[PDB]
């Protein structure tokens, strides 16, 4: 049937994991305990659950997520949280050794004695399962853990499983913030090793994200407990099509062919436009096209990007809630009767609709508005090219002067693998280039 | 009164009643009367329960025409 | 720690359903469905068959005979026959029962 | 189970939102009209007398 | 940008057009046809609470209304979601045949729900097989056939419990075991037997009067089964969730019957 | 005696059969159950053309419902008259469609047609003898599209001696959603045109119009369009059910509509669109639903045929009526626009006289057209064509599946064929 598996590399996909697992539990009504009140939703292990928990005779939702960890603070720690009773304990994938932030150490020095016990989790996941249409990859391109460690077995689960949909999605480098001079260096070598084989990988940058906290939101000082649910929402957002129904439904894999238009380029970007506080929702309305306006308004995007100084290819726009055909056909009409957004000649089309209609709920305790008329966001446009022409100039500095090369070639590295990701590199921002010249 | 109560008036101050006689002293048994000749029947038990909590809220002790209409709503909500 | 400060929960967060209900009451319109193309005035029965009415039923009973002369726009013979006979039982042969 | 769901809750929810409405607002109106003005009138003219 | 008052000529002509069908809605529903009108009356008739026969000389007499009740049993290996308390049984119409006719589906379907308070859902009427010329308020006998009959709140109309040799169209829903229903209609399928609760002693207690409130086995005479409910298998009905009701034998490592199929009669309380 | 056999494709099939099956079973007085409540002979004597019967009175339609995804048959079956339908004609597959047209041609469609063979023989022993088929999908309608093509091109040699009828609908114009829309469309029409007989086109934007011209409810639900499109549909069949002195035969009309082999695309029409206070303030006579029924607002099918001009027409009209005012009205509408016709033929025009009203409302009418206004449609789709195969877009996936754009060369030169056709034969 319609289910997936999802995955948390590195303690920095954790608390996100733990995050969306804790909204989950929400919409659903699931007590920290394991089991509804004395209504009947369990059985086969066959409800709304069924694509995301598995709640078997035992009457106790199982997630099919998998948290994979190198050092065991977070992770012990969290296995004393509260939902830890839901949450398996070998399938809490612990470690006991870091990679020091170095892209090979969690590749080469510990990965191998600890991904052959994670494949055993996952064909175990996997037997269960009955359609399993792919998984959700959550990490990080400056992985301390998540880099390294992530990129060794998406190479082991694409090997072996080529036939499904693998979903990735990371927090992109600070474009002018680094808490990591070797982040450059993992996080390039992520992306030449992934752009062979990482079907959808979707990035977001935190800077933006703290920039609508007290553009709209008006929260000079929020916490990862609001960034984790901003992001946590939106994946909710993508998930309500596998939870819920609408007027159409779309699936992952209508999002993979309607968005990619080549290989390798397969980095669109997302948006949640009705992001606002409680009270700016109170004594204002909220409709179709000022929240059309909203996302497409330059300065709604969490990734520094001008779409003015790119072009747009693909765009997915996921109506959850009350809305109609009507209104929406003509804002979006609107929209492409606007000058300013530059869509790429090559495409006549560009506007993947998904109509659902769940009304996306508040969180106890969160800081997100009454939402009745909601949409995320997904598009492609040609002015990400800067960021990589970013990462560059700020590599090619530090590759000439060689600098932490001995950290990495004293742990038995070499420097060709370097050299190769640039021409890599340097492929990408010409292909991006070339499709940008019609 | 303030242009608004003058400009805006209650239908009492059309016709040229006011807050002294709201606020102006009479007796006890005569009103149970009239609030029947104004239309509304009450027994004896509610007439000195209501007198006894009247004027204890005063603060003096006393019958008031906002305070008789006053604990009446008190008690209707209640 | 914070990190525990938003593990606590809460009763009485109830997650309802009823915003489905609404929603899903506005795709469809359920009753509209014989209540957008109806029109003219609401009959339960209004069917007949010509054969039925000119050839065994003999035509209208209650009309008037000589419904027919010097009318008022057209000063002549008209008021006859536009409106048709609808009444009396339609469908009623005997093989139905059977 | 979802559909026999499904029925009722349609059903049920029009039925009192419609008469709900119907009522509330029909005597809300009627006794403040009543009440007030009735009220205001035979306190008013014997404070007169 | 619109909607309280602005009565703009579309909202003027819109506001109109629903109204008319209220008024339309509001006739036909003010002659008592509205649906929940049909569901709250036959409810009004199934949730009628009777009072049952109290026995004075300590055993069961022909025409009493007792319920019939499965006790709660301290039984610690029942791994799965068992269900409490004790379980009287009750009759289960079908949901959406109850909103198209006033009238009770002709066979109806069995439950048992964890309610102990007397009514028309859960009050039987024992009565004789009809064969034997046994008068109103006889005692009943071990090893005696007899019918359990329910008024369902209807008056005129009188169902009987049923059960019959399980076929591949006729079986429960859930285990796929021989059903239990109710039906208005004499047949020897209505026969049943009580049995003493041992074994052992089945024969000893042959031809002695049946004590009020204990426990006993219930056995069809046709086909020889006792009335089985499942504690842990779930039905959704009109009222809810219930537990599934049967006629199989499970017996123990002693061949000796389950807690299951030990049914409590229950008799007024003076 | 002669009956009919439908087929539910595509995932807009599924909310069209629903809502054409209802609007089918509440005309013919049935409850949603199924137990019929006798009150019309006429309908009780002719309801053995679409529903069989089974036991206890109760009218089995004979259609067959196909998809890929659980859902949406779930939403039919759960539908006020799922339980009309039958889980034996729920044939589906356990594979989210991705919505590829080659997937479901020749991916998905491989293990699925097997079944779907068997139970169309099945039903097909069930009758008697057919007139032909039906077939509710879209020609943009990815899952749809790709069964259509399949199941059409096997049942042609399984029966080329019926009707095969198709409806399909076109998107919209302005916006496809799907992208590679345009590639199925041309994908499809290029099988869609040698295989089918009768073809109506359906677009949304004009059903959007119609809301905002007559219907003037702001907003409508789906399946409010769904209603609207299902009543045409309802209208060319009450042809078959109803006496009256009309001859109900497709093949008594297509004849009548068909000159020539490569014209199937026809355009529908329909008549009286009625508003608030017309349903009340309209003086119902034949003249007045005419220019209604002659209206360009009124078209609702794919654009206004004042750009070209006029092949073939034809209406049936139902109610009481009677052969002069529909001959008169012959006469004067002639006379308004007689160049705008094609001297090639005069007389262009077949009419048919239902005695029967529908339920609701006394004179009424359905048209077909078939005008030289589907220039447009093609003609768009071709630079839409030329414009991502400039640059081979969204190519890769089809050559994954197995495709090349070594086929689609001749799709769109058999569809330029036919815009030279359509073209020559009026221009
Ligand atoms: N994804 C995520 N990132 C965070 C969070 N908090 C801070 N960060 C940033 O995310 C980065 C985490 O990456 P890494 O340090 O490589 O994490 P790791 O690979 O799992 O291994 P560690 O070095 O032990 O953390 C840090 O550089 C932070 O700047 C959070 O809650 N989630
Ligand atoms: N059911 C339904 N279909 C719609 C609606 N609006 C537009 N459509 C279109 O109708 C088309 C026909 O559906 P299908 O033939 O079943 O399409 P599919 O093969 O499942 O795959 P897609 O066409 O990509 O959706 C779809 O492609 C939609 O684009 C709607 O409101 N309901």
């Amino acid at each position: 049937m319609r289910e997936c598996i999802s995955i948390h590399v590195g303690q920095a996909g954790v608390q996100i994991g733990n995050a969306c697992w804790e909204l989950y539990c929400l919409e659903h009504g699931i007590q920290p305990d394991g089991q509804m009140p004395s209504d009947k939703t369990i059985g086969g292990g066959d409800d709304s659950f069924n694509t995301f928990f598995s709640e078997t005779g035992a009457g106790k939702h199982v997630p099919r997520a998998v948290f994979v960890d190198l050092e065991p603070t977070v992770v012990d720690e969290v296995r004393t949280g509260t939902y830890r009773q839901l949450f398996h304990p070998e399938q809490l994938i612990t470690g006991k050794e870091d990679a020091a932030n170095n892209y090979a150490r969690g590749h080469y020095t510990i990965g191998k004695e600890i991904v052959d016990l994670v494949l055993d989790r996952i064909r175990k996941l996997a037997d269960l399962c009955t359609g399993l249409q792919g998984f959700l990859i959550f990490h990080s391109f400056g992985g301390g853990t998540g880099s390294g460690f992530a990129s060794l077995l998406m190479e082991r689960l694409s090997v072996d499983y080529g036939k499904k949909s693998k979903l990735e999605f990371a927090i992109y480098p600070a474009p002018q913030v680094s808490t990591a001079v070797v982040e450059p260096y993992n996080s390039i070598l992520t992306t030449h090793t992934t752009l062979e084989h990482s079907d959808c990988a979707f990035m977001v940058d935190n800077e933006a994200i703290y920039d609508i906290c007290r553009r709209n939101l008006d929260i000079e000082r929020p916490t990862y407990t609001n960034l984790n649910r901003l992001i946590g929402q939106i994946v909710s957002s993508i998930t309500a099509s596998l939870r819920f129904d609408g007027a159409l439904n779309v699936d992952l894999t209508e999002f993979q062919t309607n968005l990619v238009p080549y290989p390798r380029i397969h980095f669109p970007l997302a948006t949640y436009a009705p992001v606002i506080s409680a009270e700016k929702a109170y004594h204002e309305q909220l409709s179709v096209a000022e929240i059309t306006n909203a996302c497409f308004e330059p300065a709604n995007q969490m990734v520094k990007c001008d779409p003015r100084h790119g072009k747009y290819m693909a765009c997915c726009m996921l109506y959850r809630g009350d809305v109609v055909p009507k209104d929406v056909n003509a804002a979006i009409a609107t929209i492409k009767t606007k000058r300013t957004i530059q869509f790429v000649d090559w495409c006549p089309t560009g506007f993947k609709v998904g109509i659902n209609y769940q009304p996306p709920t508040v969180v106890p305790g969160g800081d997100l508005a009454k939402v009745q008329r909601a949409v995320c966001m997904l598009s492609n446009t040609t002015a990400i090219a800067e960021a990589w022409a970013r990462l560059d100039h700020k590599f090619d500095l530090m590759y000439a002067k060689r600098a932490f090369v001995h950290w990495y070639v004293g742990e038995g590295m070499e420097e060709g693998e370097f050299s190769e990701a640039r021409e890599d590199l340097a492929a990408l921002e010409k292909d991006y280039e070339e499709v940008g010249v019609d | 009164g303030n242009a608004y109560s003058l400009l805006h008036p209650s239908i009492f101050s059309q016709k040229g009643v006011f807050e002294r006689d709201f606020f102006k002293t009479r007796s006890k048994e005569e009103i149970s009367d009239i609030l029947t000749n104004i239309g509304v029947k009450l027994s004896k038990e509610e007439f000195e329960n209501v007198w006894n909590l009247a004027s204890k809220k005063h603060q003096r002790g006393e019958v008031c025409v906002e305070t008789i209409r006053n604990v009446l709503d008190e008690l209707l909500h209640a | 720690c914070i990190y525990r400060k938003e593990y606590v929960p809460m009763p009485d967060h109830r997650p309802d359903f009823v915003s489905r209900w609404y929603s899903k009451s506005k795709m469809e319109g359920l009753p509209y469905k014989h209540l957008i193309t109806h029109h003219q005035e609401p009959s339960h029965r209004y069917l007949i068959s010509t054969y039925d009415d000119h050839y065994n039923r003999h035509n209208y009973n209650p009309g008037l005979p000589a419904l027919r002369t010097w009318n008022g726009q057209k000063l002549l013979w008209l008021p006859e026959k536009s409106d048709f006979p609808l009444v009396a039982p339609p469908t009623n042969y005997g093989l139905l029962e059977q | 189970v979802e559909r026999q769901r499904f029925l009722r809750v349609l059903q049920n929810e029009q039925f009192e939102l419609d008469m709900e409405e119907a009522i509330q607002k029909a005597e809300a109106n009627k006794m403040l009209r009543d009440r007030q003005l009735e009220q205001e009138e035979r306190l008013a003219n014997e404070l007169a007398r | 940008v619109y909607g309280p008052g602005v009565r703009m000529g579309n909202w003027n002509e819109d506001v109109y057009l629903e109204e008319e069908r209220m008024r339309h809605f509001l006739e036909k529903r003010e002659k008592g046809e509205l649906l929940i009108q049909r569901n709250r009356r036959v409810k009004k008739n199934i949730l009628r609470p009777m009072q049952l026969s109290v026995s004075e000389d300590g055993y069961v007499h022909y025409g009493d209304k007792v319920i019939i009740v499965n006790p709660d049993q301290v039984l610690g290996e029942e791994a799965g979601k068992f269900m409490r308390g004790d379980l009287s049984l009750c009759m289960s119409p079908d949901e959406v045949k109850a909103q198209l006719s006033d009238d009770l589906e002709i066979p109806c379907g069995v439950s048992a729900v964890q309610t102990i308070a007397p009514m028309g859902r859960n009050t039987f009427t024992i009565l004789s097989d009809g064969a034997n010329s046994c008068e109103m308020g006889q005692v009943v006998v071990y090893g005696q056939n007899f019918c359990l009959g329910i008024a369902a709140g209807l008056e005129g109309k009188m169902l009987y419990l049923t059960s019959d040799h399980r076929t591949l169209l006729k079986s429960s829903l859930k285990s796929g075991l021989q059903e239990v229903t109710l039906t208005d209609e004499v047949t020897h399928l209505n026969c049943w037997q009580a049995a003493f609760l041992d074994p052992q002693l089945r024969l000893e207690y042959e031809g002695f009067p049946v004590r009020a409130n204990e426990k006993i086995v219930i056995y069809h005479r046709h086909t020889n089964r006792a009335l089985a409910v499942h504690r842990n298998l779930f039905l959704r009905t009109y009222f809810g969730k219930e537990m599934e009701v049967v006629a199989h034998t499970y017996l123990d490592s002693h061949k000796v019957e389950k807690p299951k199929n030990q049914w409590m009669l229950v008799t007024g309380n003076p | 005696m002669r009956e009919i056999v439908h087929l539910q494709a595509g995932q807009c099939g599924n909310q069209i059969g629903a809502k054409f099956w209802e609007v089918i079973s509440d005309e013919h007085g049935i409850d949603p159950t199924g137990t019929y409540h006798g009150d019309s002979d006429l309908q009780l004597e002719r309801i053995n053309v679409y529903y069989n019967e089974a036991t206890g009175g109760k009218y089995v339609p004979r259609a067959v419902l196909v998809d890929l995804e659980p859902g949406t048959m779930d939403s039919v079956r759960s539908g006020p008259f799922g339980q009309i339908f039958r889980p034996d004609n729920f044939v589906f597959g356990q594979s989210g469609a991705g919505n590829n047209w080659a997937k479901g041609h020749y991916t998905e469609g491989a293990e699925l047609v097997d079944s779907v063979l068997d139970v169309v023989r099945k039903e097909a022993e069930s009758c008697d003898c057919l007139q032909g088929f039906q077939l509710t999908h879209s020609l943009g309608g990815g899952t749809g599209s790709g069964m259509g093509t399949l199941l059409i091109s096997k049942i042609r040699e399984e029966y080329p001696d019926r009707i095969m009828n198709t409806f399909s609908v076109v998107p919209s114009p302005k916006v496809s959603d799907t992208v590679v829309e345009p590639y199925n469309a041309t994908l499809s029409v290029h099988q869609l045109v040698e295989n089918t007989d009768e073809t109506y086109c359906i677009d949304n934007e004009a059903l959007y119009d119609i809301c905002f011209r007559t219907l003037k409810l702001t907003t409508p639900t789906y399946g409010d369009l769904n209603h609207l499109v299902s009543a045409t549909m309802s209208g060319v069949t009450t042809c078959l059910r109803f006496p009256g002195q009309l001859n109900a035969d497709l093949r008594k009309l297509a004849v009548n509509m068909v000159p020539f082999p490569r014209l199937h695309f026809f355009m529908p029409g329909f008549a009286p669109l009625t508003s608030r206070g017309s349903q009340q303030y309209r003086a119902l006579t034949v003249p007045e639903l005419t220019q209604q029924m002659f209206d360009a607002k009124n078209m609702m099918a794919a654009c206004d045929p004042r750009h070209g001009r006029y092949l073939t027409v034809a209406a049936v009209f139902r109610g009481r009526m009677s052969m002069k005012e529909v001959d008169e009205q012959m006469l004067n509408v002639q006379n308004k626009n007689s160049s705008y016709f094609v001297e090639w033929i005069p007389n262009n025009v077949k009419t048919a006289v239902c005695d029967i009203p529908p339920r609701g409302l006394k004179m009424s009418a359905t048209f077909i057209g078939n005008s030289t206004a589907i220039q447009e449609l093609f003609k768009r789709i071709s630079e839409q064509f030329t414009a991502m195969f400039r640059r081979k877009a969204f190519l890769h996936w089809y050559t994954g599946e197995g495709m090349d754009e070594m086929e689609f060369t001749e799709a769109e030169s058999n569809m330029n064929d036919l815009v030279s056709e359509y073209q020559q034969y009026q221009d």
